[PDB]
């Protein structure tokens, strides 16, 4: 098969950059800020100009004291190891990283279009045709992402960036790790967290092709399978071994779902002996053309509107905040490799 | 409709990782 071969080539070129990484490959001062795109506990993101080319880019500062403060180190240092190493059209690209006094900095290629769950929320719910085309994306990248022995754990509308062409680049590495065995930690998003993960088993990478069942039914339903308004009663459902389909999800996209919410792990798609090609060949995907998708040959349901380039009207407004770098050097032992 | 119990619930936002 040239899937694994594809995937054993794939695997070449990320092992040798995930032993050897790239560090320090820009300055801040190279670049102009525009406009914050998002904030989050330890940072943000703004849409920078590159001066040297004109282009721009989507740029993640993290506030080293506060990863520290949130003991989100490791899981920090991983994001950018895997990142920088990471080849894949429907991952966001990594141009550049470097740190200073206070700060690590991730330059990302920007996406213009936003995320998927703007698009998703404000037209409620998408076809089963137009779900199925990003769904697919997804597919392939986890497929990728999971031969190189990375779980990506946090999958969400949230963290799709929509392009120009109307494809999903994945962004928001944080908890994405490179691991052989099954790992612990308790992290993701309350909604698409899979039972043995609330249970406090140990894990694998089902808990991802769980995450995939979520958002197909989110992205075909308009809302997800399991919700509350608190994580607790969000947490009782997940478990509980019951899901709800809305009346006009197809028989077909019922039984995928049926087979990807699997509480039962020998039971559950994409980790069974067949691996991902129980999903690729399941009914739902008969239509899909695997390559054509890859390729992005296949037309968009939807393509964002543009305005041009540096446009952030795709994104919602944030209030801004000085970038204020340190005099002195905080946490450099801690961040050493980034 | 569920989907009315949704779009009443404090869940319709962006959703915010968890950990530990
Ligand atoms: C909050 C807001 C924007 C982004 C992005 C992003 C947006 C556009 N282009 C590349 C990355 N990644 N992660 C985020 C979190």
């Amino acid at each position: 098969e040239s899937v694994k071969e594809f995937l054993a080539k794939a695997k070449e070129d990320f092992l040798k950059k995930w032993e050897n990484p790239a560090q320090n490959t820009a300055h801040l001062d190279q670049f102009e800020r525009i406009k914050t795109l998002g904030t989050g506990s330890f940072g943000r993101v703004m849409l920078v100009k590159h001066m040297e080319t004109g282009n721009h880019y989507a740029m993640k500062i993290l506030d080293k004291q506060k990863v520290v403060k949130l003991k989100q180190i490791e899981h920090t240092l991983n994001e950018k190891r895997i990142l920088q190493a990471v080849n894949f059209p429907f991952l966001v690209k990594l141009e550049f990283s470097f740190k200073d006094n206070s700060n690590l900095y991730m330059v990302m290629e920007y996406v213009p279009g936003g995320e998927m769950f703007s698009h998703l929320r404000r037209i409620g719910r998408f076809s089963e045709p137009h779900a199925r085309f990003y769904a697919a994306q997804i597919v392939l990248t986890f497929e990728y992402l999971h031969s190189l022995d990375l779980i990506y754990r946090d999958l969400k509308p949230e963290n799709l960036l929509i392009d120009q062409q109307g494809y999903i680049q994945v962004t928001d590495f944080g908890f994405a790790k490179r691991v052989k065995g099954r790992t612990w930690t308790l992290c993701g998003t309350p909604e698409y967290l899979a039972p043995e993960i609330i249970l406090s088993k140990g894990y694998n990478k089902a808990v991802d092709w769980w995450a995939l069942g979520v958002l197909i039914y989110e992205m075909a339903a308009g809302y997800p399978p399991f919700f509350a308004d608190q994580p607790i009663q969000i947490y009782e459902k997940i478990v509980s071994g019951k899901v709800r389909f809305p009346s006009h999800f197809s028989s077909d996209l019922k039984d995928l779902l049926r087979n990807l919410l699997q509480v039962d792990l020998t039971k559950r798609f994409g980790n069974l002996k067949d691996g991902v090609n129980d999903i690729k060949n399941h009914k739902w995907f008969a239509t899909t053309d695997w390559i054509a998708i890859y390729q992005r040959k296949v037309e968009a349901p939807f393509i964002p509107k543009f305005k041009g380039p540096g446009d952030t009207s795709n994104f919602d407004d944030y209030e801004e905040e000085e970038i204020r770098v340190s005099i002195n050097e905080k946490c450099g032992k801690e961040f050493s490799e980034f | 409709t569920t989907y009315a119990d949704f779009i009443a619930s404090g869940r319709t936002g962006r959703r915010n990782a968890i950990h530990d």
